[PDB]
């Protein structure tokens, strides 16, 4: 997701959510002290790579151990 | 065994290609002669001049990572 | 031959030419294991099959292709000669394909093979 | 102080938000010879009143997006538009046609800043300005 | 200085044509920073993504050129 | 906010000023080129960094450059 | 199996990082003056010679290695 | 109302040798490789070529004639292959034991293995197009009949091709002519669909029905008389269906019910056929035909009777919607993209309706038996319908960028909803999140509870269960419909709702598809995946012109990568980039639909019926208990059913084996483009180019990395290819091996 889809889409999707909360009664009672924004371009690549890496080793490890320990 | 070794060699060379290129053109290329002024990690340089997406040295490590994982696979 | 000219920019007519090799080539291409096993490599010389003929094929094509790009450069018609293959360029280079590595031997010796490092562009270090 | 007539408009959701009444909003005035339809940067369509108009938008980019439209999508190219930055403190601030003439046209009086007595390729090496808050372009 | 038509080699450094050969088109304005207009056989990268070509000409200083 | 700089290679084509969608640039008198004018960046407090300006300049390499910097409410194009 | 697969993934990450910081050196610490004409600087001088060849070997390995496997398949 | 310009364009071959002439940018010549790609991606973009709406409409008109021509060539190719390279006659003799096969592979490079034994002493590739099943229901009994049909196609092909030339180079219609919408509709509604449905009903009754009745008797094809012979001897057409004694005039005297001998309403499946009763489909199209001729008399034309759609639209205003449909007439008679957007949305949604209806009510003989053809025709029409409803979002957005005019849209339905686009997306955003958790989150609840040895907590028929009370209640009404809510209908429309388990040979043609919690979940996965796909595409249309991030997005165009790294980053704000992301989700959505279909029909429908009536499904009903966890899908569907294709090496199915891998390859190859950017790639080329400058072999057409858009266009192009090649091979290898 973070690797294929890029920022501008998400920034324009967030502002509609920003709209919703400001307009929603009872919820506007809570206002964020930090303006919501889409991840940076570099950030998305980083996070996208992080996920891609974690899943790479966790998938393979779980297969290495189980296949070898299960069979010996 | 003969073939997987050459496959690994492919894995080491291509990963080195990316990492080494990104290092050498880190100061700049004739697409971004003043890359040094922008630092190691920066997003890009706008759609101008054809496009400059994933042009930085940081983005070379990024593309290089996918190949290391694959080589280890 | 304005319409033929437009058919000419269409490369894959060459792929049709390749299949036509069957008329002459398929006749002799029966089994074809000639001396693949006997090599005096002081024992076990069965790696001696025709790997070398691959070099002549790519050379006759490459140098002619280079001669197509170089001969067209003299014309000063860059956009036309690239988009629509000039008959004189493709014919002369490809027709001399057998003697192509031969003229390439002359080009290498005359120093026509490698251009100047000074003349070639270098990127900022 | 200065004002105009709010364009005839049913209302949209792409308009102002909390920023307008917290931080800052922008204002844009322009004079039109007739009542005609124009596109809101906040989406939809509105019609400007004949004479002076007044419109609040949330961002400076929005006003300039409308300003360029006013000057390019009409038979009578309206170039009479003026943009202000209005704070919640009541303080207003002139912004576009800054000095008086559009920035496209060179005008005497403007002080040069951002210029460099230097080629872009002649910037210093990064090692030169090491552990100083400054970058090569400074 | 350099005459119109003279083939010239570029020694700027950041130029897409640095090391490449250009052709002097004209010399302009007497006293000016970059008077030598040069035109090039092949275009540069300049242009928004999707452009079919680039720029053919650019101004250089006389001191960063070599006659050929 | 972001930083905008102009270098001595500009040729006063003014294309950058009329490209910028936030009025960050303007032309001023200058005796360095034939057009007798140079680009300036007096209102960088409002540049988002779209780099439409760099796209427009025709010099072999850009005479105007946008060095992205500290983000602000304005420099991020936030309507909220 | 785990210890081996483990330490190689560790090693793979280190090699990438080694070139990553190797690229950062050129961006933030390299002095063309101090390193003028030395083995370090001259690498940059013919960087396109390095990369173009590192590209060829990769092209040479990938086309054939994959080629044999697809042939057999 | 005919208006035409005579010979608007000469017919010369000069332009063929001047590529990129249609655009002023490309016309002068190529300087970089980008010119080449641009020549192709702007070829059909007739809007960007000329601003004369009359001229482009003429291009489009003659573009269709060209398309109808190739479809005729293709269609004729299927008939020619069925006539000369098929075992159709062999299959018509023993439909229940012979496997349909066309296309003979040439013995070369060992590829002759793909010519597998399909019975009847015929070797070739087993087909899944259902063509053999179509031919019989159509009344084909000879190879020559198919052969003549194939020639007729080439005639039509040439005829369509001539018309395209004629209506752009000889007599091009005026812009006024294309705008005759009210009249154009009356002809399609009655001339194309009406007479088409009437005309085909004439064939079914005079050719298909009587012939196919003899194949029930098993007269065998050669003994059966020729189709036209049934007309030469009305005695023959009378001997079957006694209601031909009083042939015509009951129709004209309004007797009608006399024809009930061959115009029935059995509503079921012919138990020997396994297909819909041809007596019904004939009475059906006869009824549809009449309805369509009727519907083609509503609109205003030259005789003052009818309706003005302009009048109707404008006369539909309400409190909530201001001026209403005012102006909608205009934009739908001036903008082609406006029309195309709607036509894709419906045509695409329709092709899906075809899939979901063709499987539950098999309209062809022995179709229901062939589980491969049933799976192949279903998932096929699924994808086509899927791609079309994505383009529906593309041109829906292009209209907003190019042909939307604010002045011609003031406080109307179009303008009004653009003025709360932030409200629309904000809610569609929330629904997608709600569906997101409450569908997928359930599977994660199960997978986790399972592994923790807490099977009593997970969601299942056995444990706690979410029962589709409504869908089940709907089935109960459909099965109890005959003799009550449908008295003249003998049996229910589809036995998938409930009833007898129909069987042919030893196989299940169709039987009640019970719905459990296992089905409830995947249904809400489908609702989830659909809603996200709408969100991506819908958001792409409304924010095509402007946003709070880029108020001047409309000026940037429909197809642009971005607006620089400024504003935090503005990559993929364009409508094109909303089609880009919308494609992956159309894919992800439908993959789950076809995976639902494959497993459910295998596990809880298909299988072999013993003479006693007991059914043995191919997956033994493991669906309701395993289709409620991801590991269950990973194991009992993928890992299990993929065993067929991976072991296909050395058999006739070996193709699907290596094709299963081919898909995998281009899939990964796609990731090369989708994860990177041209910034890196251009720098790489510079080093490569230098090596050519060194040997004086640099090309005149300077090498340039692909555009940021093409980089993405190529990315999705391969990802969706491989993603479907993989499934394509997996489904065929699986379905062919099971039966
Ligand atoms: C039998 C099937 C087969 C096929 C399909 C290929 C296909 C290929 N080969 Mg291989 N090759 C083969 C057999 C085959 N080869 C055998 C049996 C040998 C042992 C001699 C080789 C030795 C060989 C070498 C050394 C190279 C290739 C290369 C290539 C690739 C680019 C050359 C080309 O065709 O483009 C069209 C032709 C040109 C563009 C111009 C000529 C380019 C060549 C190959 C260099 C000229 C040959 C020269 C005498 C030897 C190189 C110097 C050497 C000391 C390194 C291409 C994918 C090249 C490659 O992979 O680069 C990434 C490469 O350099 N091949
Ligand atoms: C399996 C998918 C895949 C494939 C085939 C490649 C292939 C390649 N990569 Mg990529 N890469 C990938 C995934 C892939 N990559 C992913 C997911 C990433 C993360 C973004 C990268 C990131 C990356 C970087 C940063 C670089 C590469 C580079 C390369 C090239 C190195 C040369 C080589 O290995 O041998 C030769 C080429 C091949 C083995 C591929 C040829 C494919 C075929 C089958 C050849 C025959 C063509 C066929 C007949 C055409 C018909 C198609 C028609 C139907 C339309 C090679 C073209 C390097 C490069 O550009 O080299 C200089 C480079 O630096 N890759
Ligand atoms: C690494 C890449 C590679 C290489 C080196 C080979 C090499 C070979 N292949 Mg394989 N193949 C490959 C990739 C490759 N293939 C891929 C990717 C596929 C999938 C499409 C195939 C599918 C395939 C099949 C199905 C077959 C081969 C066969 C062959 C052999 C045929 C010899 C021949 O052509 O005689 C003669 C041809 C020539 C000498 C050509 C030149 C003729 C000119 C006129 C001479 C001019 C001289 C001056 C040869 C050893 C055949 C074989 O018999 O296997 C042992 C065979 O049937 N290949
Ligand atoms: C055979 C005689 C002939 C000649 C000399 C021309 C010449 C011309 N045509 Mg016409 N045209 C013809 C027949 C002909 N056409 C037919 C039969 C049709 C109906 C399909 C058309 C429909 C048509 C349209 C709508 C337009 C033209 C245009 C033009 C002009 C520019 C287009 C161009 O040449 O690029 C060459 C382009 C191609 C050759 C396209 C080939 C790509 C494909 C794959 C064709 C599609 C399949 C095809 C219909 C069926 C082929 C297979 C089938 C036989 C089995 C040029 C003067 C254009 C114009 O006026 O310029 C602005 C214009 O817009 N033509
Ligand atoms: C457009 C759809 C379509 C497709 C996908 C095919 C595909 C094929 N055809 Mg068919 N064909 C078609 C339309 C089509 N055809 C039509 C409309 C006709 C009537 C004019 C034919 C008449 C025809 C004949 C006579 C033959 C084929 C054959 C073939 C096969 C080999 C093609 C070949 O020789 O290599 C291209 C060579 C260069 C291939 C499966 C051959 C076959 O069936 O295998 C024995 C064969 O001999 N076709
Ligand atoms: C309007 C829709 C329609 C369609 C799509 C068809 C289609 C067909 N008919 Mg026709 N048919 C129709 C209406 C239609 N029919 C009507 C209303 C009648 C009553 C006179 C007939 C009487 C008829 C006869 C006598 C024959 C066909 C046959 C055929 C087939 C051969 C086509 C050919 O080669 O020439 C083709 C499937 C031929 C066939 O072989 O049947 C399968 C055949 O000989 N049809
Ligand atoms: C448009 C399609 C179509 C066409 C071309 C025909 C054509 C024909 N039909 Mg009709 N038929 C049709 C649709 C069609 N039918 C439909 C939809 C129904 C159901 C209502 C019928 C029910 C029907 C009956 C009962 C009879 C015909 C008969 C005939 C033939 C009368 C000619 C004659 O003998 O003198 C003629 C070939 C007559 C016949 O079979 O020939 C003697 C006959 O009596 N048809
Ligand atoms: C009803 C039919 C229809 C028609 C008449 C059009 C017509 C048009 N479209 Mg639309 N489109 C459609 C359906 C249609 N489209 C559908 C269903 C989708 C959803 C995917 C789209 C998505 C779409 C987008 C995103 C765009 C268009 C655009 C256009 C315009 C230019 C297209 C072009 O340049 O061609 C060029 C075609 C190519 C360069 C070929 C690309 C490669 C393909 C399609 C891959 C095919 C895979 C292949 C079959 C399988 C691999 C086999 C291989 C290994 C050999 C043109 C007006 C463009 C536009 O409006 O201009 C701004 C544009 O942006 N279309
Ligand atoms: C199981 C889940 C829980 C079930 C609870 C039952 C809820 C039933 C849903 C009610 C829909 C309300 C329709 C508004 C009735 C309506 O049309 O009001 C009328 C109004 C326009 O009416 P006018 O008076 O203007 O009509 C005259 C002119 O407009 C001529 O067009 O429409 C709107 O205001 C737009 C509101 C759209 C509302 C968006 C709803 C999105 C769909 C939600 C339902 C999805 C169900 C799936 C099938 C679609
Ligand atoms: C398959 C195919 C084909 C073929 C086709 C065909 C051949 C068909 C057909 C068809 C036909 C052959 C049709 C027909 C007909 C008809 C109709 C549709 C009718 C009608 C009518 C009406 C409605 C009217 C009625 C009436 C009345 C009511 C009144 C008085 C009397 C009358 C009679 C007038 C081709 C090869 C081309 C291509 C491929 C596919
Ligand atoms: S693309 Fe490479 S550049 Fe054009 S924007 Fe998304 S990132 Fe900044």
């Amino acid at each position: 997701m973070f690797l294929i889809s890029w920022r501008g889409y998400w920034q324009e999707l967030i502002e509609t959510i920003v709209w919703a909360h400001e307009r929603t009664p009872l919820a506007n009672l809570v206002r964020w002290k930090d303006k919501p924004v889409a991840l940076s371009i570099v950030q998305a690549r980083l996070v996208g790579l992080a996920h891609f890496t974690v899943g790479y080793v966790l998938t393979y490890a779980a297969f290495l151990i189980a296949s070898t320990a299960g069979k010996f | 065994d003969f073939l997987v070794h050459h496959a690994i060699a492919l894995g080491l060379h291509t990963t080195a290609l990316i990492l080494i290129k990104g290092a050498l053109d880190a100061r700049g290329s004739k697409l971004m002669p003043d890359k040094k002024d922008f630092g190691y990690s920066f997003p890009c340089d706008g759609p101008g001049r054809g496009g400059t997406c994933d042009i930085s040295a940081w983005d070379a490590f990024y593309l290089a990572m996918f190949w290391m994982l694959n080589t280890l696979g | 031959m304005d319409g033929l000219k437009s058919f000419l920019s269409t490369a894959p007519v060459m792929i049709m030419a390749l299949l036509t090799f069957t008329a002459g080539i398929l006749i002799e291409f029966n089994a074809f294991y000639p001396d693949l096993l006997f090599h005096p490599c002081s024992c076990a010389g069965d790696f001696l099959i025709p790997s070398i003929i691959f070099l002549y094929i790519a050379g006759w094509i490459g140098w002619v292709g280079r001669s197509y790009l170089i001969e067209i450069r003299e014309s000063k018609n860059p956009e036309m000669q690239e988009v629509v293959i000039n008959v004189p360029l493709a014919i002369k280079k490809m027709l001399g394909g057998f003697l192509w590595p031969l003229a390439a031997v002359g080009e290498y010796t005359s120093g026509k093979l490698v251009m100047k490092d000074s003349e070639i562009p270098t990127s900022p270090r | 102080e200065l004002s105009g007539q709010p364009p005839k408009f049913g209302g949209s959701t792409g308009g102002l938000l909390s920023k307008a009444n917290r931080e800052e909003k922008y204002a844009i005035t322009w004079t039109s010879a007739s009542e005609q339809v124009f596109e809101m940067p906040t989406g939809g369509a509105a019609i400007m009143n004949e004479g002076e108009n007044l419109l609040y938008l949330a961002r400076k980019e929005q006003c300039l997006a409308l300003g360029t439209q006013l000057r390019t999508k009409f038979k009578p190219k309206i170039q009479d538009y003026k943009i202000y930055r209005v704070y919640p403190s009541g303080e207003v601030q002139y912004l576009h046609p800054a000095d008086g003439v559009f920035p496209e046209k060179v005008n005497e009086g403007r002080e040069a800043q951002g210029t460099k007595t230097r080629r872009i390729g002649q910037n210093p090496e990064p090692v030169t300005i090491k552990f100083s808050g400054k970058a090569p372009y400074e | 200085a350099l005459n119109r038509g003279d083939k010239v080699r570029i020694k700027r450094t950041e130029s897409y044509w640095y090391g490449d050969v250009g052709t002097v088109a004209s010399v302009e304005k007497s006293g000016i920073l970059y008077p030598v207009i040069v035109r090039f056989d092949r275009v540069n990268y300049n242009g928004f993504s999707g452009s079919a070509s680039g720029v053919n000409t650019n101004n250089f200083a006389e001191n960063e050129l070599e006659l050929v | 906010s972001h930083s905008v700089k102009i270098y001595d290679t500009c040729i006063g084509c003014t294309q950058c000023v009329r490209a910028c969608p936030l009025d960050v640039l303007e032309m001023v008198p200058w005796d360095g080129c034939k057009a007798a004018q140079i680009a300036s960046s007096p209102r960088t407090e409002d540049c988002v960094g779209c780099k439409r300006c760099e796209t427009a300049c025709p010099t072999d390499f850009l005479s105007i450059r946008v060095y992205l910097g500290a983000e602000t409410t304005r420099s991020m194009g936030l309507a909220y | 199996a785990a210890l081996y697969t483990h330490h190689q993934y560790i090693a793979g990450f280190l090699m990438v990082g080694a070139f990553a910081h190797g690229a950062i050196f050129f961006v933030r610490d390299y002095d063309p003056v101090a390193n003028k004409d030395n083995v370090l600087a001259r690498m940059l001088e013919h960087k396109e010679a390095l990369i173009s060849h590192l590209s060829w070997v990769s092209l040479f390995l990938g086309f054939h290695t994959l080629g044999l496997y697809v042939h057999n398949d | 109302k005919v208006s035409v310009d005579n010979n608007p364009v000469p017919t010369s071959f000069e332009k063929w040798g001047k590529p990129g002439h249609f655009d002023r940018t490309l016309a002068r010549g190529p300087k970089t490789t980008t010119w080449i790609w641009n020549l192709h991606a702007n070829a059909h973009d007739f809007d960007s070529q000329t601003s004369d709406l009359e001229d482009v409409s003429r291009k489009i008109f003659s573009a269709h004639f060209g398309h109808l021509a190739v479809v005729f060539v293709w269609l004729s190719g299927m008939y020619f292959h069925g006539a000369k390279f098929s075992n159709y006659e062999g299959w018509l003799a023993d439909p229940t034991h012979i496997k349909p096969s066309a296309q003979v592979v040439w013995p070369i490079v060992g590829q002759g293995i793909l010519n597998g034994d399909v019975g009847g002493g015929f070797h070739g590739i087993q087909i899944t197009s259902g063509l053999f099943y179509l031919w019989r229901a159509s009344g084909f009994t000879d190879s020559y009949q198919l052969y003549c049909t194939a020639i007729g196609g080439l005639v039509m092909a040439a005829l369509m091709l001539f018309a395209g030339w004629f209506h752009y180079h000889v007599k091009a219609p005026k812009l006024e002519w294309f705008q005759n919408v009210e009249s154009m509709m009356n002809h399609h509604l009655a001339g194309l669909l009406g007479l088409g449905s009437l005309g085909w009903a004439g064939h079914q009754i005079h050719v298909s029905m009587p012939i196919n009745k003899l194949l029930d008797a098993g007269v065998a094809p050669k003994d059966i008389p020729l189709p036209h012979e049934f007309i030469l001897e009305p005695s023959k057409m009378a001997e079957l269906y006694p209601s031909f004694a009083q042939g015509l005039t009951p129709f004209f005297t309004l007797n009608w019910g006399v024809y009930s001998d061959f115009l029935t309403f059995k509503g079921g499946l012919n138990p020997v056929t396994g297909g819909l009763w041809l007596s019904d489909t004939a009475h059906h199209h006869l009824a549809i035909a009449v309805l369509f001729i009727i519907a083609g008399h509503m609109y205003r034309t030259n005789w003052g009777i009818g309706h003005s759609m302009k009048e109707i639209l404008e006369a539909h205003k309400g409190p909530f919607t201001g001026e209403g449909h005012k102006g909608l007439y205009e934009i739908l008679t001036t903008s082609w993209h406006a029309q195309l957007a709607i036509n894709l949305a419906l045509l695409g949604s329709l092709t899906i309706i075809v899939a979901q209806h063709m499987y539950a009510m098999p309209p062809y003989p022995y179709q229901a038996i062939d589980y491969a053809t049933q799976l192949s025709l279903f998932t096929h029409h699924m994808w086509i319908g899927g791609f079309l409803i994505v383009g529906a979002g593309a041109h829906g957005a292009i209209f907003m960028v190019r042909d939307y005019d604010p002045a011609k849209n003031v406080n109307n339905l179009l303008d009004r909803m653009l003025r709360h686009r932030d409200a629309i997306i904000s809610h569609l955003n929330w629904v997608c999140i709600f569906l997101g958790f409450h569908s997928f989150g359930l599977y994660i609840h199960n997978d986790t509870m399972r592994a923790l040895g807490r099977p009593q907590d997970m969601f299942s028929d056995t444990a706690i269960q979410l029962q589709p009370i409504f869908a089940q209640w709907v089935q109960h009404l459909h099965t109890l419909a005959p003799g009550a809510t449908a008295p003249n209908a003998l049996a229910t429309a589809s036995y998938a709702f409930g009833g007898e388990t129909i069987a042919v040979a030893g196989k299940v043609a169709m039987m009640p598809i019970t719905l459990g919690t296992a089905d409830f979940m995947v249904h809400h996965i489908h609702a989830f995946t659909i809603h996200v796909t709408a969100l991506i595409l819908l958001k792409g249309v409304l924010y095509a012109r402007s946003s709070r991030l880029v108020p001047d997005k409309a000026n940037l165009g429909f197809r642009f990568p971005c607006d620089g790294p400024g504003r935090g980053g503005t990559c993929q704000v364009s409508g094109w980039d909303h089609v880009f992301l919308g494609l992956f989700w159309m894919y992800n959505s439908l993959s789950i639909v076809i995976f639902h279909f494959s497993w459910k029909m295998q596990s809880d429908v298909w299988g072999t019926v013993s003479p006693d009536g007991s059914v043995t499904h191919v997956t033994l009903g493991n669906f309701a208990q395993s289709a409620i966890t991801i590991n269950g899908w990973l194991r009992d569907f993928l890992w299990a059913q993929a065993a067929n294709v991976i072991n296909s090496y050395g058999s006739a199915l070996s193709a699907y084996g290596i094709m299963f891998l081919a898909g995998h390859f281009v899939f990964a190859f796609s990731l090369m483009f989708l994860f990177s950017g041209r910034g890196y790639w251009q720098e790489l080329i510079e080093s490569i180019v230098w090596a050519h400058n060194k040997l004086n072999v640099a090309p005149a057409i300077q090498p340039r990395a692909l555009s940021i858009i093409q980089g993405r266009a190529v990315g999705v192009a391969h990802y969706l290819l491989g993603g479907i090649v993989t499934t394509w091979a997996f489904f065929l290898a699986r379905s062919l091996s099971i039966g």
